[PDB]
């Protein structure tokens, strides 16, 4: 997967949602697709410890609320994966 | 205001064990917590910026919170991919 | 690390 297509656009209306944003710079959408890809591969292969734990093969839900619960970087997700 | 559901899914496959298997649910998950890693980032710093006065989010403003906020480690990734997006 | 920001999120939400 290359990081150059997600769509940016998507990446400035989340940020836009914020009370207190007004203009955002150009490079602002290009650092959180990066992140993005960072984000998600370290959370999914943190989840994927809980997966092989109970022997299973497919990636749930709950492996990922655990996940979060075990590490302090994922503690801003309480509320995401209750 | 998610990213693309198959967008997430292709990352997510890629950090797995070529034979596991994503949940539809699992998917959507990440899908969200995405959009709230954004979001978490995006409001430390526009309080920052709106604390100086300033009314752009610069991309130092996002890495700075960033790393205020645990994720220092992603600057020097973020400023390469950035630098050679723009080269 | 998170706490303050983690707070004035959920009031955002």
């Amino acid at each position: 997967f290359r990081v150059q297509e997600l769509p940016l656009a998507r990446i400035k209306k989340i940020m836009k949602l914020d009370e207190d944003v007004k203009m955002i710079s150009a490079e602002a959408p290009v650092l959180f697709a990066k992140a993005a890809q960072i984000f998600i591969t370290e959370l999914t292969l943190r989840a994927w410890i809980h997966t092989e734990d109970n022997k299973r093969r497919t990636l749930q839900r709950n492996d990922i609320a655990m996940a979060i619960t075990k590490f302090d970087q994922f503690d801003f997700l309480i509320d995401i994966v209750p | 205001i998610y990213l693309p559901i198959a967008n997430v899914a292709r990352i997510m496959k890629n950090a797995i064990p070529q034979t596991g298997k994503i949940a539809k649910d699992a998917k959507e998950c990440v899908q969200e917590c995405v959009s709230e890693f954004i979001s978490f980032i995006t409001s430390e710093a526009s309080e920052r910026c709106h604390q100086e006065k300033r009314k752009t989010i610069n991309g130092e403003d996002i890495l700075f919170a960033m790393s205020t906020l645990g994720f220092d480690s992603y600057v020097e990734p973020l400023k390469l991919y950035l630098q050679k997006f723009r080269e | 690390k998170q706490l303050h920001r983690i707070l004035k999120r959920r009031q955002a939400r």
